């Protein structure tokens, strides 16, 4: 959450990264809320 | 009843702010919550570590 908000406050256009099944909900929720694009090699989330 | 100081010394500020140093006394509160053993609607209430 700290890292994501750092990248966001920095004002980057898109974010590439990795997520654990523990941290995935946080990432998807934040990217979904602030309308910031996230790109990942990690396992596909179950959902839309 | 333990007489331990309760009120925090100062405002912690932003939670996201890094590095974030947690207020020590919080630990005590955790302890104070865990050692509680009381009776209620759910039956006997007691906690582990």
């Amino acid at each position: 959450t700290n890292a994501f908000c750092s990248q966001f406050s920095r004002g980057v256009y898109a974010i590439f990264g990795f997520y654990d099944k523990k941290s995935v909900n946080t990432i998807t929720s934040f990217c979904g809320t602030l309308h910031v694009s996230f790109i990942t090699p990690s396992f596909p989330t179950d959902g839309t | 009843k333990q007489r331990i100081e309760i009120s925090r010394r100062g405002n912690a500020g932003d939670c996201l702010a890094n590095p974030a140093v947690p207020w020590g006394q919080g630990v005590e509160i955790e302890r104070a919550l865990k050692q509680v053993q009381v009776e209620g609607l759910s039956g006997n209430i007691k906690f582990d570590q």
